[PDB]
């Protein structure tokens, strides 16, 4: 049960700050650094910065937050903390604590070795001025002009909400083939916004049923859209 | 600065087959500095190679670390199912900050396959709103390169678009891609076809799904 144990995801406006816990558990606190690590949507993962712990509790970081960016530990508490200030947008992305020898103790059979071989689950930071918003669903209609021979494609725009995430099912997880959702899209307006997708027999349009179960528990908003062929 | 370079870019290959993935630094690295980790979207980074060739405990043998100097590599010598994900190397220590090269991502080979495309015009329902969405479908296609670009009355759309592309299928490992542009309900009125053009490997030419606003 040796574990690294974040603090859970947060909405933060611009501007604010923000503090992210990591527990270590089942291992001497003392006996590893820790660093803090993250990988922003689009992105590789970045190093952030470590703290010497178990060497002074003196912190390093990289060049990019230097300035705004705070890490410290408590032996105490056997506990490890960022605190990232005057957020942008750009710091939207999940942030993970990860211990490491980092060439500091002998470890028998190993030495002065460098790995970070435990991580923290993760803590994803939404940086954003919008208020939590449900979806407007519309639908995205079979027609000609999206059929092929036999098969039509059909499904939902998922539009206009903050925060992530959105479930999407189809007719009550009753329908799974043939059924592609989307990733999520930051929009310019600083909502999100999502297609589900679904490809049928075209034969069908005229006798089966079809709807998009959404699901936005951040603002207690539930959808179940019919798609019907475009009227003709 | 090191400057970390992971070559190929990416991987495809089936499942069963041998991997070797390259990574290499611009300076020297001592072996002790150089570890290399898996990752899947949404998991914690996992540590398979630290120190360019020892295994930390749980890490399964095939998973093989090699090289010294500028030049080191990662083997998998059998892919199994769960390996398909991407591999960072990094150099690990001793002095800041601590870098990770750019990665390579390992995909299932199949079949190229020409994307099936569909296009969707807004809904009256969503014109209430003073939007138009526009969304052209790409279904079940690989591999995972692909261009849309939009025309509307002919005239090539810049800024106004966005894509989304689905992860390899776990049943037949195509992708998908949405392109959805966005327009104000007056510039939607003003204008009467609306075009999306495909480019993809699997198509001898490139592929236009379009329809007139108005039209049934």
């Amino acid at each position: 049960q040796v574990r690294l144990v974040q603090s859970g995801g947060q909405v933060k406006k611009p501007g604010a700050s923000v503090t992210v816990s990591c527990e270590a558990d089942g291992y001497d606190f003392p006996d590893y650094y820790i660093h803090w690590v993250r990988q922003a949507p689009g992105r590789g993962p970045e190093w952030l910065g470590l703290i010497k712990v178990g060497h002074g509790g003196a912190a390093i970081y990289a060049p990019n937050l230097r300035g705004r960016v705070s890490m410290t530990r408590d032996i105490h508490t056997t506990t490890a903390y960022m605190t990232l200030q005057r957020l942008t947008l750009d710091d939207t992305a999940t942030y993970y604590c990860s211990r490491d020898n980092f060439g500091t103790r002998p470890v028998p059979g190993r030495g002065y070795y460098y790995g970070m071989d435990v991580w923290g689950q993760g803590t994803t930071i939404i940086v954003s001025s919008a208020s939590t918003k449900g979806p407007s669903v519309f639908p995205l209609a079979p027609s000609s002009k999206s059929t092929s021979g036999g098969t039509a494609a059909l499904g939902c725009l998922v539009k206009d909400y903050f925060p992530e995430p959105v479930t999407v099912s189809w007719n009550s997880g009753a329908l799974t083939s043939g059924v592609h959702t989307f990733p999520a899209v930051l929009q310019s307006s600083g909502l999100y916004s999502l297609s589900s997708v679904v490809t049928v027999p075209s034969s069908s349009l005229g006798t089966q049923t079809y709807i998009c179960n959404v699901n936005h528990k951040p603002s207690n908003t539930k959808v179940d859209k019919r798609v019907e062929p475009k009227s003709c | 600065e090191i400057v970390l370079t992971q070559s190929p870019g990416v991987l495809s290959l089936s499942p069963g087959e041998r991997a070797s993935l390259s990574c290499r630094a611009s300076h020297g690295l001592d072996t002790s500095h150089l570890a290399w980790f898996q990752h899947k979207p949404g998991q914690p980074p996992r540590l398979l190679i630290y120190g360019t060739s020892s295994r930390p405990p749980g890490i399964p043998d095939r998973f093989r670390g090699s090289g010294s100097g500028t030049d080191f590599t990662l083997t998998i010598t059998k892919l199994e199912p769960e390996d398909f994900a991407v591999y960072y190397c990094q150099n690990s220590g001793g002095g800041t900050p601590l870098i990770f090269g750019p990665g390579t991502k390992v995909n299932i080979k199949r079949t190229v396959a020409a994307p099936s495309v569909f296009i969707f015009p807004p809904s009256d329902e969503q014109l209430k709103s003073g939007t138009a969405s526009v969304v052209c479908l790409l279904n079940n296609f690989y591999p995972r390169e692909a261009k849309v670009q939009w025309k509307v009355d002919n005239a090539l759309q810049s800024g106004n678009s966005q894509e989304s592309v689905t992860e390899q299928d776990s049943k037949d490992s195509t992708y998908s891609l949405s392109s959805t542009l966005t327009l104000s309900k007056a510039d939607y009125e003003k204008h009467k076809v609306y075009a999306c053009e495909v480019t993809h490997q699997g198509l001898s030419s490139p592929v236009t799904k379009s329809f007139n606003r108005g039209e049934c």
